[PDB]
């Protein structure tokens, strides 16, 4: 079946720069036209470079001419694309995807892979501030609010995770250049603040656990 | 939309 | 460049049911070769796009038969006959007549269920975010169907628009309800200004909007 597999992603700064590849199996490499698509969070995909067969046509989205290079090797069944100047504007998921032809015309991308990350920040890594959400009814609603981190990756569990199945966890947004999320949690007046109830904040990258206690106002 | 390398 | 315009953004959908999405070019699709480069993808979560409709109405290899694509020239409407768990995701609909190939938008295909009112819950910001200067008042809106919610912050009574960050979770795999958390984050010294401070929303499970308010000063 065809195969085709990127690499090359990562975090770089603004104006650094990056060179990616994508390995092809399963169809012969040398008879198809290639493309590089890129994908922001929420967006629709978006063409970036395209590469004839043999390398005869190349062609850049607006977007990336000037800062990017598409090439080929085709004895190493391997797609290539140089970026510099990198923008936080060219964070995306990058996808590498084979176009398919059934006489003069590469008419449509038809395998692609399952894409390489590239963030371009000046942002340092920086742990979360960990805010305690309590109110200041049968059930009550608690939280934690996860404020200014980065990168990304932090995990809010709550009463070592017994308390799992009330909760919910809100997609982490960008702002004054760095993350923020919140997790909410519910459960029955009965219990809290009769009972005790933590959220458990871990921060991977900066090597951060924060335990807050959630006190009744 | 691109020309094919025959 | 091609632009295409995809309708409806969202589509809820029984299972069982039909879909049908909608994608119209700002341009003719017809090349000179008379091809019509029009194709369809479907996109899961944190997977790439796969490719189920190319030329308007061909299946790709794999693609069951549910899937169906018609139109010309500017319009084209692609259909899912019985949608089923596995067609979830978003769709987006591309052009390969014209250099650059563009795509839609998307439509995200998602999941009908009864009506259900948010549950709202307003949050002061802590004293040690205060110690930080800044204030954050939070509030959660949880367990809510359908998915359009408008929230409004509202300061002694008077709206604001400035600071204020909305969070939406998936559809729930559970109760296919949606979440979300609206967050309004202030200087302390602002937060010093002003004493009431309000959650509002507005969701069709009712005309009367849902307040949710607490004083600074209390």
């Amino acid at each position: 079946e065809v195969k085709l597999v990127e690499s090359g992603g990562g975090l770089v700064q603004p104006g650094g720069s990056r060179k990616l590849s994508c390995a092809a199996s399963g169809f012969t490499f040398s008879d198809y036209g290639m493309a590089w698509v890129r994908q922001a969070p929420g967006k629709g995909p978006e063409w970036v470079a395209f590469i004839s067969n043999l390398a005869y046509s190349i062609y850049y989205a607006d977007t990336v001419t000037g800062r990017f290079t598409i090439s080929r090797e085709n004895a190493k069944n391997t797609l290539y694309l140089e970026m510099s100047s990198l923008r936080s504007e060219d964070t995306a998921m990058y996808y590498c995807a084979r176009y398919d032809y059934d006489n003069i015309l590469d008419y449509v991308m038809d395998y692609w892979g399952q894409g390489t990350s590239v963030t371009v920040s000046s942002a340092k890594t920086t742990p979360p501030s960990v805010y305690p959400l309590a109110p200041g009814g049968s059930s009550v609603t608690l939280g934690c609010l996860v404020k200014g981190y980065f990168p990304e990756s932090v995990t809010v569990t709550w009463n070592s995770g017994s308390l799992s199945s009330s909760v919910h966890t809100f997609p982490a947004l960008l702002q004054s250049g760095l993350y923020t999320m919140s997790s909410s949690v519910t459960v029955p007046s009965s219990t809290w603040p009769s009972q005790t109830v933590t959220c458990s904040v871990a921060h991977p990258a900066s090597s951060t656990t924060v335990d807050k206690k959630l006190e009744p106002s | 939309q691109f020309r094919h390398d025959s | 460049d091609v632009v295409m315009t995809q309708t409806p953004l969202s589509l809820p959908v029984s299972l069982g049911d039909q879909a049908s999405i909608s994608c119209r070019s700002s341009q003719s699709l017809v090349h000179s070769d008379g091809n019509t480069y029009l194709h369809w993808y479907l996109q899961k979560p944190g997977q790439s796009p796969k490719l189920l409709i190319y030329k308007v109405s061909n299946r790709f290899s794999g693609v069951p038969d549910r899937f169906s694509g018609s139109g010309s020239g500017t319009d084209f409407t692609l259909k899912i006959s019985r949608v089923e768990a596995e067609d979830l995701g978003v769709y987006f609909c591309s052009q390969s007549t014209h250099v650059p190939p563009t795509f839609g938008g998307g439509t995200k295909l998602e999941i009908k269920r009864a009506d259900a009112a948010p549950t709202v819950s307003i949050f002061p910001p802590s004293s040690e975010q205060l110690t930080s200067g800044g204030a954050s008042v939070v509030c959660f809106l949880n367990n809510f169907y359908p998915k359009d919610i408008n929230v409004k912050w509202k300061i002694d009574g008077s709206e604001r628009q400035n600071g204020v960050l909305n969070s939406w979770t998936d559809q729930d795999s559970k109760d296919s309800t949606y979440s979300m958390s609206s967050t309004l984050t202030l200087t302390k010294d602002e937060y010093e200004r002003h004493n009431s401070y309000t959650c509002e929303a507005t969701h069709k499970t009712s005309t009367s909007p849902i307040v949710k308010s607490f004083n600074r000063n209390e």
